[PDB]
């Protein structure tokens, strides 16, 4: 179990950690989150009480260092930093615990939700999508745009997801125009799995990371990427059996975790109706299909 | 963007563009089998690719052999259209290649777009216009060359005959679409109107009779009357 202390909480802010979140009042004595499960990535995120725009936050993994939050009054936001003085850090952590000013990561022991949402997400891959290599954690916010969005401005702040485009030379072999457009198996298995992602776990990991950015920050380009990566699989006639079954599990927990009131912008009607009812894989997503019907029958 | 009546004169500027109509690419008769079931028999078809400014028609004949052993023929027809249009563009010298291709049916967009990925500066556009190019097989010389073909074949025509020696593209295209509109709404009357006078002939190298200017006026009026009549009949107005 690990800890992320906070120097202070100078402005009123809703703090989130993974799928949990806490209201913290202006200069309330709040000084961190403890009992954070080692073994997964995590994301701590913020929404100021004054600006319900720009949700922002930090992806991190405690194994990779000691991290803390500090409010910067010049830039006006909670910043994640690394403490290199390991002694000085257990010092701050133990004093804040003794003084009991820290919330406990509130995991029900029966609950595998966060594991299920993050099964395939690796910090190393996160830091290639969010290139900022002087930090071991990654910043994401509501407004960051993707590399593909930019092509159609500032690259230092871009989400470098893998570009997927169903009407591109990459996706379509010359002479297999009709075949490859109607059956993306080539694009999926050779171009994307064997070519770029190398295996399905990296693929699944970007897919899950894309979803979580969409959910936690309402990052619209992340949502585009999540849907594209689902559509690519559902529009392929030939998909390894192990991927289909895992995909059904991944999507199930993503749909299960979505806030009910957000289904209108986070869920692309066309993609889900094609994947669940028209695609080659209409029948391979029984759990994802059962939970979509019983929870969002309107969208379908 | 989509062509409509607002951006209509754009068809006659100096940017090369082609209309593509695929309505006659896959043509069948529907008959009953010995056991009483229904079956189709394909007949020869054609892609109707037309430059509305110059009148050049690229009539690509689709021979029934292309369907042999194939499934989802109506879907395949769209991809075969796109394949053949792309090949036509590739066959043309650079300076003759269109800057835009306008498909008369939206279902052609994705097939053409995918086939034209090597031509990203060629815009593929839909249209809101209800163009009558399906009636192209009501032009006897076009139906005839299509129906006789024994193999894939491209036949070139000027759909305007020699009109442009005397009238503008705009006017030429409006005459063509009026004629084809009439032939579509009531072929028999339309054809009657075009030929009632045995003394006005079709030159061997033309598709339509060699009407004088005054005779084109009377003709154009007779087609307009045909089309309006058929509307009242259709709707009881």
């Amino acid at each position: 179990m690990n800890t992320v202390p906070f120097t202070s909480a100078p402005i009123e802010v809703t703090i989130g950690i993974d799928q949990y979140s806490f209201n913290v009042k202006e200069n309330q004595p709040f000084h961190g989150i403890k009992d954070i499960p080692i073994g997964h990535v995590h994301v701590i995120h913020f929404q100021h009480a004054d600006n319900s725009s720009m949700r922002y936050g930090y992806w991190f993994d405690c194994r990779m260092g000691n991290f803390y939050i500090q409010y910067d009054p010049k830039d006006g936001l909670y910043k994640m930093m690394e403490e290199r003085d390991g002694a000085k850090f257990e010092n701050i952590v133990h004093n804040f615990k003794e003084r009991q000013m820290m919330v406990s990561y509130p995991k029900i022991d029966e609950d595998d939700t966060w594991y299920n949402l993050t099964e395939f997400v690796q910090m190393d891959k996160i830091r290639k999508i969010v290139r900022k290599d002087e930090n071991q954690f990654s910043y994401v916010d509501s407004s960051m745009t993707t590399v593909q969005e930019n092509e159609l401005s500032d690259p230092a702040h871009s989400l470098n997801y893998t570009v997927i485009n169903f009407k591109s030379r990459e996706a379509i072999r010359p002479g297999h125009e009709m075949e490859d457009f109607l059956d993306k198996s080539y694009y999926l298995n050779t171009v994307m799995l064997q070519g770029i992602f190398k295996n399905s776990s990296n693929y699944f990991g970007e897919l899950q990371f894309a979803f979580l950015n969409a959910m936690f920050f309402g990052n619209y380009g992340s949502s585009l990427q999540w849907h594209a990566m689902i559509e690519l699989i559902c529009s392929s006639a030939t998909v390894p059996k192990h991927m289909l079954d895992k995909l059904d599990e991944i999507l199930y927990y993503q749909i299960k975790t979505l806030p009910e009131q957000y289904s209108d912008i986070l869920l692309n009607e066309r993609v889900w109706n094609i994947c669940l009812y028209s695609s080659f894989q209409k029948n391979s997503l029984h759990n994802t299909e059962k939970i979509m019907e019983n929870k969002y029958p309107e969208l379908l | 963007g989509a062509m409509n009546s607002s951006n209509y004169a754009e068809l006659f500027n100096n940017d090369i563009k082609l209309f593509v109509d695929d309505t006659n690419v896959y043509r069948v008769t529907v008959h009953k089998t010995f056991e009483g079931n229904v079956a189709t028999k394909a007949i020869n078809g054609c892609i109707f690719t037309l430059n509305p400014k110059t009148g050049h028609l690229f009539l690509k004949i689709i021979h029934t052999s292309v369907w042999a052993g194939q499934k989802r023929l109506s879907q395949l027809a769209k991809w075969k259209t796109a394949e053949e249009v792309s090949a036509l563009v590739r066959s043309l010298p650079k300076e003759e290649q269109p800057k835009q291709i306008i498909v008369t049916r939206k279902a052609m967009l994705d097939p053409l777009e995918v086939h034209m990925l090597d031509f990203p500066n060629i815009a593929i556009r839909p249209t809101e216009l209800r163009l009558p190019f399906s009636a192209a097989m009501s032009i006897d010389k076009l139906s005839d060359v299509v129906m006789k073909a024994t193999e894939p074949q491209m036949v070139l025509f000027n759909i305007y005959d020699d009109w442009l020696d005397r009238i503008s593209s705009y006017t030429a295209f409006s005459r063509l679409t009026l004629l084809l509109r009439a032939l579509k709404t009531n072929e028999e009357s339309a054809k009657m109107i075009l030929l009632s006078d045995p003394t006005i002939t079709i030159k061997s190298y033309h598709l339509w009779p060699s009407f004088t200017d005054e005779q084109w006026i009377t003709i154009e009026s007779q087609m307009r009357d045909l089309i309006l009549t058929e509307y009242g009949r259709k709707y009881n107005v």
